[PDB]
């Protein structure tokens, strides 16, 4: 109905509890492997944040896999930073990690992140 | 909190 | 790190995509039964929004159930309104549904909703 | 959007 009321902090409170479930390894259903480093996560959160994961988990065969291996060129620290951003809205962008974070966000199809990385790089030139 | 969206 | 930047709309964008997955019945993993009416949902979203569902899906036996039956006193329309709120932050509170919505929120242990219902009732007295 | 939280 058009007469709904809205709770401002609801979406942020849901994301905080989804990250608490990840921290405690509760109902995680996939392992993402990046150059032998392993990251446990929830498929629904990955799909909600990334064009690449949305395409992977809507495929009739890949939706049932419990392990997904990323391209060997992907940096594990860059992936870790982006997985933390998916679950918290906070991005740990630093001079020493920005090139890896940008390349990983291009691969994962996370366009807001790619745009912000490009702007921070352009400001230093 | 609550608001009119 | 304490030098993170934050994307304001990220949590709301994640919740919008979780509701799109629910609409299309993608990776839903539980059916909630309320007086023979059936509602498909994601266990992680239910746990993130409700004290009752958090307790149910952290139990070592109930975590593996694919169907959960609610108490026969629970109203299906009240449950429907609260499930929509979990996935959108919007609550369709009307004079004709407020008593059922409040009783359902007390059972589900959704305290912000219980408080708002009490205030709207107190204003009409 | 981006802000300093
Ligand atoms: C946080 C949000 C915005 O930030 C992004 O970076 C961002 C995305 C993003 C998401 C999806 N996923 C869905 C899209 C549509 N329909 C459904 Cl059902 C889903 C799901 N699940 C797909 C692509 C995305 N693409 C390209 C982004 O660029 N996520
Ligand atoms: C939207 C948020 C605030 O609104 C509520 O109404 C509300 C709740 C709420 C949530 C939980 N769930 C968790 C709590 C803690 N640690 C973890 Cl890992 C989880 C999970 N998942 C438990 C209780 C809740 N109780 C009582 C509320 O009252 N949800
Ligand atoms: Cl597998
Ligand atoms: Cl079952």
């Amino acid at each position: 109905a058009d007469s709904c009321i809205q709770f401002t902090r609801h979406a942020s409170d849901v994301l905080l509890n989804l990250n608490r479930l990840r921290s405690r390894d509760i109902l995680t259903d996939v392992v993402i492997v990046v150059s032998r480093e392993q990251f446990r996560a929830h498929k629904t959160v990955l799909m909600a944040c990334s064009g690449l994961f949305y395409s992977i988990f809507t495929d009739q065969l890949k939706c049932n896999l419990s392990v997904i291996n990323l391209d060997p060129e992907i940096n594990p620290e860059g992936f870790c930073i982006l997985l933390d951003f998916m679950y918290t809205s906070r991005l740990n962008l630093r001079e020493g990690n920005i090139m890896a974070v940008m390349a990983t966000a291009m691969y994962l199809q996370m366009e807001h992140v790619v745009d912000t990385c490009r702007k921070f790089i352009k400001a230093s030139e | 909190a609550w608001v009119i969206p």
